[PDB]
């Protein structure tokens, strides 16, 4: 698994690839990395899919209830605080380490979650088996106040460079764009026998037609 | 103390006062019927008439089903209906959990007047203002038909009908009431019965509702009759 | 509560005519660094007790804000000098406590010393208290002092000198050989300073910039700290 | 763990037609069979259907707990649950106990409804011990002999197909993945639900 | 018209009657009287209800306690409720001092103490405190800083205040001048002319085995020191020959 | 010291409840209409002094994306309900991983107002909820009571003069009636019952344009409307 | 029989026990005016002991009272009821503050707290065994936005904005002057509009009580943009303004 | 409420939720039991609706366990629930000693929990007075009275519930020591029958043997109600 973000002009992009693994064989060729927390917050992590995947749903759900209650924009700080006391209240065992993203009023901001409780927001960061390779060509090309042209192509170029090198990760890339009004999920980005009637045996049959 | 409502307490003749207004609330209350059928079992009703906005299409509010084998009518306060109706979802599926099996009608029965009888005893609540006509299927003892009531008593009825006007409902139970008998005119008699109760002599079609189970082709399975089935059994009832 | 990281090395203490004599090196040594140079390592819980320390020192200042609460609360519902606590009372505290957190098994790495003065014959200080802010000497008959141990075991006992952790080998065999009773101010401290000398010269959690605390009529006595003479 | 009840489970889909498959071995001490019916199948519901494979008890004790949450939920909203629901509840309960969990990695095969007339959309996903869900569309595999079943699909699946052609497809699959794993097999049954029937029959495997 | 048998009912007048009961409890209870001078401060408490008691000791009886020996803390009603109440103030104080090392500020503590009175003033099954309780201190910064907490849970900074029995007249001679000025020294002269004055009970034998002192002020090195009688006799003397004069 | 306030008296009738109804009857009234193709909720707020602004105080709240919900009573009842409700929403989302259902939802609240009705040291609450929502399975409007006890409607109005709102609606009204015919007969029953003069701030109105969020309607195209 | 003593219902559907705190509330006597502006909120109360048995001695550190506290550095707020009452609910707003900044990371805001006060406040309506706490209150801030806010609640628990509003005696009669006034402003630097509702407020409050309001006996706070913390005014400044004024 | 004293001492000294607890006693249905030799005889009246309500459903003579047996007069759910009770008190006590419950403690363990209910808060007493029959450790059948107060005592014979005194009177007339079964169930038919109308459907009689407890068929009941009647007349 491969997980990166990227912060721009006035916009935040992510990027994950799409495959996920069962020992040392794949399961799903096609899988969603990126998770959806409200339409301003994005997130996408490496660890226990399982974990995950809770987790995710939680804080979503937290967010949801929290806007509708405050009625004011969520905050990325808010989900951070949430994240950190969640997985430091259960000692770390909850491996899961969450690449989150947001536009608050606050203007842009990433933030990289790690399994023991500690958070650290940053420009650029990679999680996963294949982090170290996507991260070296991002801070080889990484600039400050790009276009989000220049931040989609340098997103690729860090996934595609972790899907051509490491081998727990694979598949198609996935490119979410956030933003302070409105939002896109571009989920293929870029994309780099028949038996005859009869010739199985069988020894009982039983057709029940349904009401 | 000095606030205390006096609600666990017996009277000076052994009634405790409560559980007799709830039966007073109870004796107000739309009419059920109950009937037990060589090929089902029955529990027809008569609706309050609210406003004629009510949505008539589903709103099933007197009959509730708690399984697929069990289902009961309401005679008393909706919301401390669907509280125990809640409570008896629960009790069942908690039954199929514990033994693989549909749970016997008369155990639930048991249950929810343990329950009831509860808050007749223990604590200052207030009890239960309901009273159902619990029915269903087992294969231990086949179509059954009971009374329950907030004292937690319960008794097993092969025909009876509860709430208001229950004298005259019961009158015709008694005069019309068949041991073997078909569902066609155990429907009938529920469009009779409910039609005496009412004090009218031609039932209205919206002003009623019936249900039956039947243990067809070995799969129980219940039907809730709906308004052009009901128009017909009452054009057949016009026609007899 | 899991191990000793920052130590405390080893104290002394002897009652003698006028009072008691206690000493310490200011230093606490963590690990094999050296960290901590200047440390407050006697404490005070009211006049006439003092208590000791030599090992951890989170334990010790912990055992410092319940002692010291516990002489704030003897304050708070006292009515005349003969109500404030003994050193056997908070000797027996501290045992009553060691002995309780080895039954739970939470111990405290320390081996404390509780001294000072169990009678109130010989001074008029504690009629009226004086907490924050602050003649001659009168002779103290060694029955009516105190000195106690309080091992990580909750193990306790009474003698007219206790020392802790190395100090158990060097400090008490000069002790053995040479203690005296009703000794003056000057042959006690020439007798501590060699012992401790005996101990900077063989001990490295041990230091020569010593402490030396009096327990006497006058009450607890603070003297400037120095460097041995070696 | 899994050695000791050894289980494999199946699910495909197709053009207006899906199917599910498993072995029928309980196992005991690994290397010694005891029964040669123990259906990893289970029907919940109409057009929804849920395989678990793993540790027998830990299927049969989430077979009761999922049959009370759902008879539970089509008694109360008084009509028929849906497949995502259930896929979701699913991931709920084996999370619910994410220290000391179930054993047992289940799956998910069924139809989904579209109304509008209706259409029924195939369904698969799958799942670990815990419940990371990952939505498939193709043939959705579990158990100890999931890599055999893995590589006989992708030679295997032709993408949308008829009932029969799926019904030999997945049938030749789990044959051939069976036949490779000593502690799985004794026999199988096969599962083929459409719309207007469901079709259940078992195969002359090697079961011996 | 029932309204009054409940602390946790209000009045039609929007009103709770059970506190006022409690309030003339305590205006008919031994008085309390605890101002600020130059030096330091002095609070006096008068038991002049025990005059019937002639077996109790001298001076035993005393409603002055204190906490951390630099906060004087006293009352004028119920002695277990007071008591309660000064126990609280001792746990408050020790749970501030192993959180944070530090003595607890007065008017944190004063805080603290009101909240946990008007906590016991909305259940109608715990019953209400019957206690109004001073508490004061001094430093040579800050000066005096006396508070009184009340049964409804009010606290107020006071230079000087009076609870209890006859505190209107002692009131009265308290604003007959001005005793920021006045050292805490030769105010006693006063304190004694006053409760000779104000109280119909107590007279030249009664007056050194019934009334309690104590002063916080610089000869005290700012710390709580009950009165030596060397200091309180001659005072007593010169107070009851101006009287009788 | 647990007891049940409320009890039965002789003949029953539940008097809390029934006082809980009066209180009903008294407070601001609320409305609702299920059309072909929508649902609507709306209430007349009081004729505001200057100092109030409505964009602080809302009778018009939302629960998920597709539900609505009005109310018609004391309005800290109602917050409470309402945060509560959205828990159950939200807790239903996690569990199965959708919108929350209607009826669910209506049970679940339904069944905490009979708890507080039977719970001791407590008394009912004072209000009438009114919720409306989108589905798989069409549209609902639905009506809760201090009893505890829900209803369902396809058309109905609550609080003050509520039988003559009910019977002017009833008048005019049909099962198969356009969105914004359902508007402008919420308009005129708001008219006939308020007795008075109305404009943009006197009235909020709350939708569901079909299977989209629903929309709380701004002071603009009330005003649209008006005219 | 006892259909108004406990927070029940009487036949007509009136909790009469919350008047009864409304009217308890007045019976202090102390009023407290708020107002709002663009980028600023002005806060102002009376610096008077309520009214009970005790009075107002000679010996009574007459700056240490004040209706007038603070939850926050950027919120504030004002009580006006029982001393005990307020006291409480001051520390109840200090602690859901101080947990919201725990739990979610970022400082609260004033309507958020008007809501959880508000809900505790039913918690106290519901059941039986709570007291009403006869507290009012303003509370005033700036949201994220940075412009201003302020709020009221009452001890029926209904919080709702507001851009002026009263607490106390005459509130009905009061709605006037601010509607007076505010239509006036109606008809400007960061700096000069802090002056205006300033004088806004105190012109208000002495319209309202119709007397000269010495500097010592009242009491003036504001939070701005240009500070955005809730710091009270002096003494001094607040007479100069009181000079303008006449 | 919850958990407060509501049963308490009268002025003249008398628990009066007890005696009310009588009275609802009194209203319940009669009951009676006999014992000789190594046998004993349940009878309970009957109420039933005619061709409409069930008689299988009605539960008021019961079987506890392999030998005990109960009848009660009073409120029937209360009854029910004491029964659940004891039953579970049976199989934990033949858990903990490993054989069966004999008569003795059952009714000193049914008078126990009356008298808790009616010694405990937020409780009201049971409103029942139920009579246990089985047999004792030694295998010596002995039959158990028991009264809502906790007061319990082995009677060679006695009744219950409507009427009670009347009944009671008339056994002590009549009652006889070591009798065949055909003359304890003439007995109880006749006790029974002094107080309730004459008709076979009105009682529900049984016979408790070390074997099981075996209900009298309709047939015989019908004969003994016939031959009472023309012995009356």
């Amino acid at each position: 698994t491969t997980i990166c973000g990227l912060v721009c002009q006035n916009a935040v992009i992510l990027g994950a690839d799409t495959r996920a693994t069962e020992g040392p064989i794949v399961a799903d060729k096609n899988c969603s990395k990126l998770h959806y927390i409200s339409k301003n917050i994005w997130c996408a992590g490496a660890g226990v899919a399982g974990d995950l995947e809770h987790t995710t749903l939680w804080l979503q759900h937290n967010v949801e209830l929290h806007r509708l209650n405050t009625n004011t924009q969520p905050r990325v700080s808010m989900c951070v605080s949430r994240l950190t006391q969640e997985l430091f209240k259960y000692q770390g065992y909850k491996v899961c380490a969450i690449v989150l993203g947001g536009v608050d009023v606050n203007g842009p901001q990433l933030y990289g979650i790690h399994p023991h409780g500690s958070s650290c927001l940053l420009p650029f960061t990679a999680l996963g088996s294949g982090s170290l390779n996507a991260m070296a060509v991002l801070e080889a090309k990484y600039r400050d106040n790009m276009t989000i042209e220049e931040g989609k192509n340098l997103v690729c170029e860090a996934i595609c460079a972790g899907i051509f090198n490491d081998l727990g990760s694979g598949g198609n890339v996935d490119i979410c764009v956030i933003t302070k009004d409105s939002y896109q999920h571009i989920r293929p980005y870029k994309e780099p026998t028949i038996y005859p009637k009869g010739t199985t045996p069988i020894l009982s049959e039983k057709i029940e037609y349904i009401k | 103390r000095r606030y205390d409502s006096r609600t666990t307490t017996f009277s000076p003749e052994g009634r405790l006062y409560q559980v007799e207004y709830a039966l007073e609330a109870i004796n107000n209350a739309s009419i059920t019927i109950g009937l037990i059928t060589k090929d089902g079992v029955i529990l027809g009703a008569d609706k309050v008439f609210i406003s004629k906005l009510i949505d008539k299409a589903n709103n099933y509010e007197k009959i509730y089903k708690i399984d697929k084998h069990i289902f009961c009518g309401v005679a008393g306060l909706n919301a401390d209906a669907n509280i125990l109706i809640n409570q008896s979802r629960l009790y069942a599926q908690r039954y199929l959990y514990n033994y693989n099996e549909v749970q016997p009608v008369s155990q639930l029965v048991v249950q929810i007047c343990d329950i009831k009888q509860s808050y007749t005893q223990y604590g200052g609540l207030r009890p239960y203002g309901v009273s159902f006509l619990i029915g269903g299927y087992d294969t231990k003892d086949g179509y059954q038909l009971y009374h329950t009531d907030p004292s937690g008593n319960y008794s097993g009825w092969f025909a009876t009908a509860i709430g208001t006007n229950n004298l005259t409902a019961s009158s015709v139970l008694k005069q019309e009431w068949k041991n073997d008998m078909t569902l066609e005119e155990g429907l009938l008699l529920a469009l009779k019965t409910l039609a005496k109760s009412t004090d009218t002599e031609i039932p209205k079609s919206e002003k009623i509702e019936l249900a039956y189970l039947t243990n067809k082709d070995g799969e129980v399975y219940q039907k809730y009759l709906t308004e052009k089935e009901i128009e017909e059994l009452i054009k057949l009832y016009t026609q007899k | 509560t899991l191990g000793p990281v920052v130590t405390g090395t080893s104290v002394i203490a002897i009652k003698y005519k006028h009072g008691i004599m206690i000493a310490a090196d200011r230093k606490a040594s963590y690990g094999s660094y050296a960290k901590f140079q200047n440390v407050e390592r006697i404490f005070k819980i009211n006049n006439k007790t003092v208590m000791g320390f030599s090992g951890e020192l989170a334990d010790a200042q912990y055992l410092h804000e319940l002692l010291t609460r516990k002489n704030i609360n003897n304050l708070s519902e006292k009515k005349r000098k003969e109500d404030m606590y003994t050193p056997q009372h908070y000797h027996s505290y501290v045992s009553r406590v060691f002995y309780v957190r080895k039954n739970r098994i939470d111990p405290l790495f320390n081996n404390i010393i509780i001294a000072g003065i169990n009678s109130q014959k010989y001074d008029n200080n504690d009629d009226n208290v004086l907490l924050y802010t602050n003649e001659e000497y009168k002779e103290i008959h060694k029955d009516d002092l105190y000195i106690g141990f309080v091992d990580m075991h909750g193990t306790n006992f009474c003698d007219d000198y206790i020392t802790t952790g190395y100090a158990r080998y060097f400090a008490l065999t000069l002790l053995r050989d040479h203690y005296k009773d009703n000794m003056t101010e000057e042959e006690a401290r020439i007798l501590i300073n060699e012992c401790l000398r005996i101990l900077y010269f063989r001990d490295a959690t041990s230091s020569n910039f010593i402490q030396i605390v009096k327990v006497t009529s006058k009450g607890v006595e603070y003297e400037e700290p120095y460097i041995l003479p070696c | 763990i899994y050695n000791y009840n050894g289980g494999c489970v199946l699910g495909m889909s197709g053009s207006n037609c899906v199917a599910i498959a498993c072995d029928l071995r309980l196992g005991a001490n690994t290397f010694t069979t005891v029964s040669t019916k123990f259906s990893k199948i289970f029907k919940m519901n109409n057009n929804v259907y849920v395989g678990l494979s793993g540790l027998a008890t830990d299927i049969q004790t989430l077979y009761e707990i999922l049959r009370y949450r759902v008879n539970l939920y089509e008694v109360r909203q008084d009509a028929e649950m849906d497949v995502e629901c259930f896929a979701n509840m699913l991931s709920s309960i084996l999370y619910s106990n994410r220290f000391s969990p179930y054993f047992v990695n289940p799956i998910v095969v069924g139809f989904k409804l579209k109304h509008y007339k209706v259409n029924y959309e195939p369904y698969l996903t799958a799942y670990d011990l815990i419940g990371a869900k990952c939505e498939t569309r193709d043939f959705v595999v579990n158990g100890v002999t999931s890599e055999q079943l893995f590589g006989m699909c992708e030679s295997l699946y032709v993408k949308d197909q008829d009932e029969n052609g799926l019904f030999e497809t997945i049938s030749q699959c789990l044959l051939s993945a069976l036949d490779r794993d000593c502690i799985s097999g004794w026999g199988a049954e096969v599962l083929v639900l459409t719309p207007e029937k469901i079709i259940k029959k078992k195969l002359k495997a090697r079961m011996d | 018209a029932g309204y009054d048998l409940s602390v946790s009912t209000f009045s039609p007048d929007g009103r709770l009657y059970q506190v006022e009961y409690i309030y003339k409890s305590i205006n008919n209870n031994n008085t309390a009287l605890c101002l600020e001078c130059k030096d330091g401060i002095i609070c006096c408490c008068i038991n002049s209800n025990m005059d019937k008691n002639k077996m109790i000791k001298k001076n035993s009886y005393n409603r002055i306690y204190h906490v951390n020996n630099n906060i004087i803390i006293t009352y004028s009603g119920f002695d277990g409720d007071a008591r309660n109440i000064i126990d609280r103030a001792r746990s408050e104080a020790n749970t501030y001092y192993y959180n944070f090392h530090t003595n607890i500020p007065l008017h944190i503590l004063v805080n603290r103490i009101s909240l946990y009175i008007h906590a016991y003033t909305l259940y109608w099954h715990m019953r209400p405190f019957a206690a109004s309780i001073i508490i004061s201190s001094f430093n040579e910064k800050d000066k005096g800083d006396i508070y009184c907490i009340e049964p409804n849970g009010a606290c107020y900074k006071y230079s000087g205040i009076v609870i209890g029995k006859n505190k209107e007249m002692f009131k009265t001679e308290i604003e007959k001048k001005d005793y920021k000025d006045i050292n805490v020294r030769d105010a006693i002269e006063d304190i004694y002319k006053f409760i000779l004055t104000s109280d119909d009970h107590m007279n030249k034998n009664n007056l050194q085995n019934l009334v309690n002192f104590s002063w916080i002020c610089k000869e005290s090195s700012y710390e709580f020191q009950n009165i030596h009688e060397e200091i309180l006799t001659p005072a007593l003397n010169k107070a009851v020959e101006y009287i009788e004069k | 010291y647990s007891f049940s306030l409320t009890t039965f008296s002789p003949t029953g009738k539940l008097v809390q409840i029934e006082y809980a109804l009066n209180r009903v009857s008294s407070s601001s009234p609320a409305l609702g209409i299920r059309a072909k193709n929508g649902v609507i909720i709306a209430t007349e707020k009081k004729s505001p002094n200057e100092l109030i602004e409505e964009n602080s105080i809302f009778k018009i709240q939302q629960i998920s994306e597709h539900i609505g919900i009005v109310y018609a009573g004391m309005p800290g009842d109602f917050r409470v309900l309402l945060k509560r409700a959205r828990k159950e929403a939200i807790r239903y989302s996690l569990q199965y991983g959708s919108e929350i259902l209607v009826k669910e939802l209506v049970k679940i609240i339904a069944s905490i107002v009979q708890e507080f009705t039977q719970t001791g040291g407590v008394r009912p609450f004072g209000l009438s909820l009114l919720i409306c929502g989108v589905d798989v399975y069409g549209y609902h409007l639905y009506q809760i009571d201090p009893s505890g006890c829900y209803f369902n409607w396809m058309a109905t109005c609550v609080g003050k003069d509520y039988q003559n709102n009910m019977s002017f609606l009833e008048k005019r009204y049909n099962k198969d009636i356009e969105i914004e015919d359902a508007i402008h007969t919420a308009i005129l029953t708001l008219k006939e019952s308020y007795e008075g003069v109305l404009n943009e701030k006197n009235i909020e109105i709350g939708v569901a344009y079909d299977n989209k969020p629903f929309k709380i309607l701004t002071q603009n195209e009330i005003k649209d409307y008006l005219i | 029989m006892y259909d108004r003593h406990l927070t029940i219902f009487s036949p007509d559907g009136n909790l009469y026990q919350i008047e009864y705190a409304i009217k308890a509330v007045k019976n202090t006597n102390i009023t407290s005016v708020g107002v709002k502006g663009e980028n600023c909120a002005v806060i102002i109360s009376q610096k008077k002991m309520a009214t009970q048995y005790i009075s107002q001695d000679k010996l009574l550190d007459y700056n240490n009272i004040t209706n007038i506290y603070n939850i926050t550095d950027e919120i504030g707020c004002s009580m006006v009821g029982m001393p005990g009452d307020c006291l409480s609910m001051v520390y109840k707003a200090r602690s859901e503050a101080s947990e919201f900044l725990y739990s979610n990371g970022y400082n609260v805001n004033a309507e958020t707290l008007c809501r959880n006060i508000c809900d505790k406040i039913q918690v106290y309506t519901q059941h039986a065994y709570m007291r009403l706490h006869a507290c009012s209150g303003m509370i005033i801030g700036i949201d994220e936005n940075n412009k201003p806010e302020l709020f009221k609640f009452d001890p029926s628990g209904f919080c709702a904005g507001y851009r002026a509003c009263v607490i106390g005696n005459k509130e009905q009669e009061s709605i006037s002057v601010l509607e007076r006034l505010l239509e006036k402003r109606k008809k400007e630097t960061i700096d000069e509009d802090i002056r205006n509702t300033t004088i806004l407020a105190i012109e208000a409050l002495q319209t309202i009580l119709a007397f000269d309001l010495k500097a010592s006996e009242i009491e003036v706070a504001i939070v701005s943009t240009k500070n955005r913390n809730f710091t009270q005014i002096s003494e001094k400044e607040i007479d100069n303004y009181l000079t303008y004024i006449a | 409420s919850y958990d407060r004293a509501i049963t308490v001492f009268s002025p003249d000294g008398h628990l009066l939720q007890v005696e009310h607890a009588l009275e609802a006693v009194k209203k319940g249905g009669c009951a009676v039991a006999i014992k000789s030799s190594n046998f004993a005889v349940l009878a309970v009246e009957k109420k039933n609706i005619p061709k409409l309500q069930n008689p299988k459903t009605t539960e008021k003579l019961i079987k506890l366990d392999e030998h005990n047996c109960l009848a009660f007069a009073g409120l029937n759910a209360d009854a029910r629930v004491l029964v659940n009770k004891t039953r579970l008190e049976c199989q934990r006590y033949y858990l903990n000693m490993d054989e069966p419950a004999p008569v003795d403690y059952i009714a000193k363990y049914v008078a126990k929990v009356q008298q808790k209910f009616t010694h405990r808060g937020g409780v009201r007493p049971f409103g029942i007075a139920t009579l246990i029959a089985g047999f004792k450790n030694n295998k010596e059948i002995c039959i158990y009275q028991t009264e809502p107060s906790g007061i319990y005592a082995a009677w060679k014979a006695q009744a219950i519930g409507k009427n009670a005194k009347i009944v009671q009177e008339f056994l002590e007339k009549n009652y006889q020591e070591n009798m065949e079964q055909k003359d304890c169930i003439f007995l109880a038919l006749k006790a029974i029958f002094e107080v309730v109308e004459l008709s076979s459907k009105n009682v529900e009689v049984a016979l408790l043997t070390e074997k099981d407890l075996t209900f009298i068929e309709e047939q015989e009941i019908n004969s003994m109600v016939e031959l009472i009647d023309q012995e009356r007349t």
